[PDB]
Formats: C-alpha cells, structure tokens, sequence
C-alpha cells in the first residue's frame, strides 16, 4: 500500500505540473497583450509632447 | 451691428465697432437661412473682434453676415412653469406643447454659494440596493457619482435610484440629459407620463446628436432650474445623465478657441471648468440638493484626467467594473474601490461599520490569493486560505441583486432590501452560519432568507 | 443600413484631422472623434406617426418610419477596451 | 557707462538690446540695478541685431522693461586659492558666511577649456575607503572619478559623509565641496560638522541651494570646479565632492525651453550630452596634479534608463549603484553588488587574491537571484541540496555586505565600524567556503567584521 500510494503521488504531480505549465503559458500571453498596449501608448504620448513643445 | 469674420467648426468670430463690443458670455443672434441662431461670447480678442460658440449648427453661415447684439446672457425659464416639461439648452420648449408659462428667467452663468451659506447634514438616505448602502451609503443633500466604462451599468443603476429615492421623496426633481442617447430620453419621458409622476420632474435634454455648444451649456441650464427650486426653500433631487460629456464638449471647442493642449490633449482649463460647474451643486442653509451623477470612464482608464478630477468633487463614489459585469454579477459594483464619506462609525454606528470593514478585508485577501490560485490551483492553499476563498465567493454572489427596472432583461422579479437585512446577511455569512450552502444559492437573491429557499432547490 | 468598418472611417478622420494640424487626443484621434460617430449613428431611429405626417405634409398617415443600423468595428487582439470600440 | 536696455522679462530669462557695435560676447557677465539690489546676468545667446538673451543670477522680480544694463567685458570670475579655505561662497563667489571679505589675490573665470590629450595621466594608485562593499566590489583609485547612483532616500548623502570622514580627514590636502542644488538644512549641518570636528580650515565650500533661482544652480558647479582646478594647477592633490550632478542638468532643462530650443527625449534639452561632457571633462588628473572626485547622482524614480543618469555612467571610473529594492529591506549601505563596478577591479591592479574573491561573490549572488524566483512560488524543497546550500551561503553574503557607519548612529543607535581591505577579503572567502555555514542569516546583519558575526550569533 505504501508503494502503490507513492506511484499515485508521482502520477498526481505529473498532472498538476501539466496544469501549472498551461496556466503559466496562459498568463504570459495576457501579460504580453498588456505590455504591447503600454509600449505603443508611451511612444504615442511622447511624440505628442515633442511636437507640442515645438510651438 | 456685428459682422461675421471667421467660421471654424463650432466657433464664429464677429467684429463689432470698438465702442460697442459685447461683454463675455453675452448672447448674440444671427439669421442662418430660414432660422435664427444664437451665439455665446467666449473671449474678447483685440480690435473689436470677439470669439463665440454657436448654440446650433454652424453650416450655411457665410462670412459677412450681420449679427445682432443682445444685451444679456443666455437666460432660461425657472420655477413651477418648468415642471413636467422637456426643455432645450436655450430653455425653449421641446415637447410639442405650447409655450412655457414663465414668470421669471435666470441667467445660466452664476456664482457658487458663499462658504457661510453651506450646511452640513448626516441623515442617511436608504436605497433598495444591497451593495450601495452597505459599502457606500449616502446622505440627504449629498453628491453621488457612478463611475464606469462603456456598457457597465451606469444608467440602469441611476434608474433604480430614481425609482427608489425619487418616489418615496416628496419634493420636486430635475433630470438633465447631457450628451446621452435620445432613445433613452424618450423612453424615460413615457414611463414618467404613464406613471403620472411627470408633473413633479423637469427635464433638460441636450443629447449626443447636438452640436458641442448645446452639450456644454445644457448642464448649466439644468443646474439653474435646480437652484431656483433650492432657493425657494425646497428639497430637490438633481440627476445628471453623463457629466463626462460636459468636459468632452470643452475638449472639442478648446483647440478652435486657440488654447494650447494639455496632458492627454485635454483643455488646459479642465479642472476649473469642472470645478465651477460642480461647486454650484450644493445643499445650503436655505434648501437642499441631492445629486446623482453618472461618470463615463474613457477606455476604462480610471487614471485619465477627467475621471481623476471628478473624484475629489463627490461625497459617495461607486465604481462599476467591466470585469465583474462580464461575470454577470449585477450591479457590477467594485467594493474595493467604491467608498463613501458616510462610512464612519459615528454616523452609521458600529455594527454597520464593522460589517463593511469585514467584507472589505475578506475580499481584499481574496485578491491577494488569486495570483497563487491562477498558476498553482486552489489545492495548494492552506485550509484557512480555502475558507477565505469559500466565503469571499459567497459574498461576491450575495452582492448581486434583481432590479425592478432590469426585469426586461433578467425576467425574474425585482427585490428591495432593507439595511437591516443587508447587514444581517453579510454578518451572518462572515460568521460562517451559511458555509453549508452552495455559491449559486446566493446569486441574484434579495435577502438571506431567499438564499436558503433557493438552496433547498439548488 | 450596414456600415462596414467604422474603424476605417475613424482612421480617415484622423488623417484629415492631422493634415489640418488639429491637436490629437488619446491614441492619435482628435477629441471630435466621438462627435463623428454619434452624429452619424443617432440618425438611425424609429419615428412616430406624427413626425411622418408632418414631414410628408400629410400625404402619409398613421405609419411609423424606421432605420435600423449595424455598424462594424474591428478590435486588435480582441481588446474591447480600446478608444474607438 | 551703461549701454543696453532690458526689452523682455519672461521668467528667469531677460533680453537686452545693445548698440550694434558693442554687443556682449557669449558668457559675458552683465549688471543691472534691481531696485536697491545689484543683479548679474549671464549672456547665453546673440540673436537678431544687438539683442542678447541672458539668464538672471538672482530673482527677476522687480525688473522692468527699460532698465539700463552695464556691460562687464569678462565672464563671471570667482576668487581662488588659499583665501577660499574655510569660507562659504555663492555662485558669484561672494561670501555668505558673514565672516567678511574673502581677501583674494587672484580671480578666475568659471568657463575654461578642459586639459588637452597630452596632459592626462593614468596613475591608478589604489585607495582604501573602509567600506566592505566598496573596497571589495568597486575599488577606488587616487585621481579617479566615483559616482554614487540612486533614487530618493537610498543613502547617497550618508555614504558621502562616510567617505568624507574616512578619506578626507586622512587625505592631508585641500578639499572642495560643491553643494549643487542641495537642501539648505543639510548644508548647514555639514558646515557645523566640519567646524566642530575642526577640519574646516582645510576645505572650501561653494553652496547653491534649491531656493536659488535657476541661473545660480546652473553655474554653481563650475565655480566649484574652478577652485579645484586652481589647487590642481598649483600641483596639489585635492578632493572634490559634488552634492548632486543631476541638479545641474535639471537647471539646464528649466531654462532651455525659454531659451527657445526645441525639446528632446524625455523632455530634456537637446544639448544634454554636450553640457554633461563639458563639465565632466574638466574633472581630471593631469601630470601636474590630481583631482579625486566623488559625485552623487540622482536617478529619477530609480529608472537607470533615464537619459541624465544613463549619460553620466560613461564619464566615471567607479560607479556604485544604491538600490531602493535593497533599501526597502533596511540593509544599508544598500549597494547592489551586481550592478556596481570599477575600472580598477582587474588582476593587474587588485592582484588575483582580491579579483578571485570579487568574481566569486558576483557569481553566487547572480545564481541566487535565479533560485529566489523558484522558491517564491514552488518553495525551497524543489531545489537540489546544492542549490539549497548556495541559497543559504548567498543569503548570508547578502547580509555580510552590510556595515554600520559612525555617521549613521543617529539613525541606528549603534556603534559604527571600520574594516581594512585585508580583513574584508578574508571574511568573504570564509562565507564562500564552509567556515560559517552554521551561523544564522541574522547573525551577519549590520555586524562589522566576520570575527564579530560569530558573537552576534551567540547573542541572537
Ligand atoms: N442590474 C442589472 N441587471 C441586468 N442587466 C444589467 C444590470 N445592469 C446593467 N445591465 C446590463 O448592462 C447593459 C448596459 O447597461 P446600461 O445601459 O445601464 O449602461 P450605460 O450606463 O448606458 O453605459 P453607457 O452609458 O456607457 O452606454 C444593459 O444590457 C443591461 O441589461
Ligand atoms: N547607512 C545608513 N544607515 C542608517 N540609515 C540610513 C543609511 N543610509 C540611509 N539611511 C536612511 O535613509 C535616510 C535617507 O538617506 P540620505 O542619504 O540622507 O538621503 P539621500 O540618499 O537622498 O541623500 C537617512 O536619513 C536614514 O534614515
Ligand atoms: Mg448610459
Ligand atoms: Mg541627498
């Protein structure tokens, strides 16, 4: 029974690491869409300032 | 006497003889084809040129038209003659009915009441709505703002507040439509006439089809009517359909007025233009104004200048979240961002204050756990952390409520919930009396008794 | 009426607006960009029979006229939260 | 006679019209009566015909269109040499300590060209500071330039006070202190500190406090350099301390828009790299004499990307980076070992003993920063027992780099410590090997030598 529970631990961990890997892969893409918005917005702001300051 | 000398969008420049130049905020008048157009004076330039905003469509204006100088500001009807009627920004009747039986007209540009005139009040005003008067209760004579993005629920919430407050309240009311939908103006007017409550309500409409000068000054037409009823010594309810449109119509004209852009391209005057409007909406030792304002949040960005400036103006602030609304929890109030000046142990008393701070503490801790849960899943939590989650999720559902105005969407019938039942329900959930019920038992139930009856049938 | 890609109308008011040197707002659209779409769309309406009778000069009576509209907008990366959407 | 007239005043910038045959040269000084007070203007630009654009060395308040302006045919000239020592002067070189007239024999223009390429020297004699992380990670040399980088509230000032205590009292030579854009409170406390410790007679201080008009802060650093260059050209070895280099660049930003320049970058003046280079390239050690300098550098919002801190990094020789991320833990001195560096850290100066010890410490702290990311989500049990051991000995080394300063007892309440370089090296080797694997982490924190970390463990 001890040995068969140990085999079940490794099986349950294998599956839990599948979810952790897919969850991490799902978060990275949402952080990247959020970053590209910030990347684009800051370029767009600072050119509005440079052109406005060339009064 | 005057001549038009430029026309740039909504803005018209007029030249006058230098002995006769109109004052700031004077009304001018000009014949535009087969109709009469009013212009409002904004700036005196040099050489007798004066710069003005058109209260109407500026197309078909030539240069060289003769302009007539009216010796006074824009003045609107006020008093009981305005009750039960729909009016233009210029105070013209917009319903098909006859002329307005005015006895007096008031200029829409006024000074705010002096610091000596103001009055304090702590009379809590009840609402039907579990989250609002639990988390962000408000007083008679105070200001409330509903903040949200596009489509989150600002108007449905204000329509429950009209239903709950403005029909158990007995005095007069003013509804100002500012840059919102014309369909929703017509829909609201008919339900007032069908309910025969119309004869207590004044309606000013300058909806989003109207050119910028209408959208900008219709707010001031709305306040000037409410200030007449307040100075008469009444208690008045003022509803403003979207305050953000007042600022945006300022942005649209500001470049044509020749003002350098500020910040995210706003007018440089944004905080003064908002402040001079907002300070007039105050209860006074002579009489009271209770105010509810919807506040559109552009691109859901609560840090944009226009939302940010509005937050200091108001006594209770309710923030609506797209992320919650897409769950289908309604009203989509964010309880970690909604707040009120009235959530204070002295005015609410301790049981209410402790319940609200308990709910706020559990829901904050659930936000702290969600980044763990998102990667690892919930099984990795501690058995107390799992109990915080198991309670917080119930609390988020019990904040939901069926509205009487929402029956055309949800179908299920509306509920009115007492403050005694709301604090008792959340205090019972946090004490854990109900930890044997499922989450679905709490969703869209009026009171905690209704949750246990729903739980019997799951 | 179907309007296809009101996103492309918006992008072409920005071109005209920027060529005329008008100060840009959020992203690069002018502040007038809300008035652009709202004046357009608010014209799609159902009108009561009293309006139809007045417009027609009484030739048509008791009929309510209508104009439904289906505007199309295109979102980058499914982002519902951008300015024009 | 006075020969020009004020024709505009906008903020700090004043335009003056002279006759078309006697136009002031660029950087000439000009003089005007602002009521009772005499005011000086510095010429920035010649533009149009006869008109010159100038910065006020004082308040514009009370200036009128029409005032007569005198043309002084020289730039701003300041007193230099021994007469300066023990005195406090403003940007114009006027006494501000009430002690009376400076009593100079010579005055020098604050604008001068840098040393030519043939005059420079490479005499990298190692210099001991007594601070563990600096002497190991970022060793100084005599005649070099040192920068203390950091955002607000991270320890640049008390680090500079510690460096002033240790080297500048020992130095046996003159020192200049430039208070560029400094808080008036701290300039007072430094003056009394130098007086009460009785070393003020060695040191001359130039102060340009924040309240001063933008013109003063723009030029006060050049007044400090000009005094240090006089002592260098005598052939002395001098120490130059600069309160904050950033504030010179910021004063340039304030005037630059009014001087009609178009903006650049993060709204900085276009000339930012030229203005930085023209100041920094005078602070060098020639064949006649050496200037050793320590400069504090403000880093806006701790963003080391920002053009003003990013540009100055190229001009220094040792750079110490103070991080709020460390400072948040209270572990002062808050020097980041993985970002601080020096030109002197190579085996041909330091010797291999020191070089190997510093590269070792860098490799361990680098490894641990990757391991720390695993731990926070997965926990520490998921490591190899060797990665657990590195996480242990790294987390100790992180604490052992801390050291209490006897200029910080008022904050800490505890006695400050000095360490030799020899003892510093031996201590880090001992954590990198096994000798102290058994002490707790808290037994290192703000200790002093390794030889007393065992004692705090026994107390802990
Ligand atoms: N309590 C509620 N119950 C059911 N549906 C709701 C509720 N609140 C909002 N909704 C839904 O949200 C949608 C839009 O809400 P609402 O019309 O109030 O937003 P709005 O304030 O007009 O937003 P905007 O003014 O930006 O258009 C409606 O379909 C409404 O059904
Ligand atoms: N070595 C240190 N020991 C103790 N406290 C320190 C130390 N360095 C910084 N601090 C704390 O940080 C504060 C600000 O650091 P300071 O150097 O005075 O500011 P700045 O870094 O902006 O010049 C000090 O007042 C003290 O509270
Ligand atoms: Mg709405
Ligand atoms: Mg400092």
């Amino acid at each position: 029974g001890v040995v068969e529970n140990l085999a079940s631990e490794q099986a349950a961990r294998m599956v839990a690491m599948k979810a952790a890997t897919d969850n991490g892969g799902s978060l990275i893409k949402e952080l990247q869409l959020v970053y590209n918005k910030a990347r684009q917005a800051s370029i767009t702001q600072e050119l509005t300032e440079i052109v406005s300051g060339a009064a | 006497t005057g001549k038009i000398v430029q026309v740039i969008g909504a803005v018209v420049d007029v030249e006058f003889p230098q002995d006769a130049v109109p004052r700031v905020y004077d009304a001018l008048e000009v014949q535009n084809g087969n109709e009469r157009l009013v212009l409002e004076v904004q700036q005196q330039l040099g050489g007798g040129i004066v710069r003005t905003i058109a209260m109407g469509s500026s197309d078909g204006l030539r240069r060289g038209l003769d302009v007539k100088d009216l010796e006074h500001p824009i003045e609107v009807p006020v008093g009981k003659a305005t009750l039960g009627r729909i009016m233009n920004v210029l105070g013209e009747p917009v319903d098909m009915k006859g002329e307005i039986g005015e006895e007096e007209r008031w200029a829409i540009h006024r000074a705010a009441p002096s610091y000596e005139e103001l009055s304090n009040s702590q009379e809590l005003l009840e609402t039907g709505i579990k989250v609002i008067d639990l988390m962000a209760p408000f007083a008679k004579g105070g200001k409330v703002g509903l903040f949200g993005g596009a489509g989150v629920g600002k108007t449905v919430n204000m329509m429950e507040l009209i239903r709950n407050i403005a029909i158990e309240h007995s005095g007069y009311s003013v509804f100002a439509g500012v840059g919102e939908r014309t369909r929703e103006g017509n829909d609201f007017y008919h339900e007032m006439t069908d309910s025969n409550v119309i004869d207590k309500v004044s309606l000013v409409y300058g909806q989003m089809n109207e050119p910028p000068g209408n959208r900008l000054r219709v707010a001031l037409t709305g306040l000037t009517m409410a200030e007449k009823f307040r100075d008469e010594g009444r208690d008045v309810l003022l509803f403003v359909d979207n305050i953000y449109r007042y600022t945006l119509a300022g942005t649209e004209v500001s470049a044509l007025l020749g003002r350098m852009p500020s910040a995210v391209g706003y007018q440089p005057t944004l905080a003064e233009e908002m402040g001079v409007l907002q300070e007039r909406i105050t209860s006074t030792k002579t009489g009271s104004i209770t105010s509810v304002q919807a506040v559109y949040v552009p691109a859901d960005d609560l840090t944009d200048p226009s939302p940010a400036t509005t937050f200091a103006h108001l006594d209770a602030t309710v923030v609506l979240s797209r992320q919650i609304a897409s769950l289908g929890i309604y009203p989509a109030v964010d309880p970690l961002d909604s707040t009120s000046r009235q959530l204070d142990p002295l005015v609410v008393g301790q049981e209410h204050y402790d319940t609200a701070r308990g709910v706020q503490s559990i829901l904050q801790r659930y936000q702290e756990l969600k980044d763990i849960i998102a990667i690892l899943g919930m099984d990795e939590l501690s058995e107390e952390d799992k109990l915080v989650v198991a309670r917080a999720r119930k609390i988020q559902r019990f904040l939901s409520q069926p509205f009487f105005v929402a029956e055309v969407f949800t179908g299920s019938p509306g509920k009115y919930v007492s403050l005694k039942d709301t604090i008792r329900g959340f205090k019972g959930i946090m004490e854990g009396e109900y930890d044997h019920l499922p989450e679905q038992a709490f969703y869209m139930v009026g009171s905690i008794e209704e949750a246990v009856e729903k739980a019997k049938k799951l | 009426i179907i309007y296809d890609d009101l996103s492309k109308q918006a992008v072409a008011y920005r071109q005209i607006s920027l060529l005329l040197r008008r100060p840009p707002g959020r992203e690069a659209f002018p502040g007038d960009v809300f008035y652009l779409h709202s004046r357009l769309l608010e014209r799609a309406a159902r009108v009561n029979a009293e309006y139809v009778e007045a417009f027609t000069k009484g030739e048509v009576k008791g009929k309510t006229g209508s104009l439904t509209a289906l505007p199309i907008i295109e979102t980058q990366a499914g982002d519902v939260s951008a300015f024009v959407p």
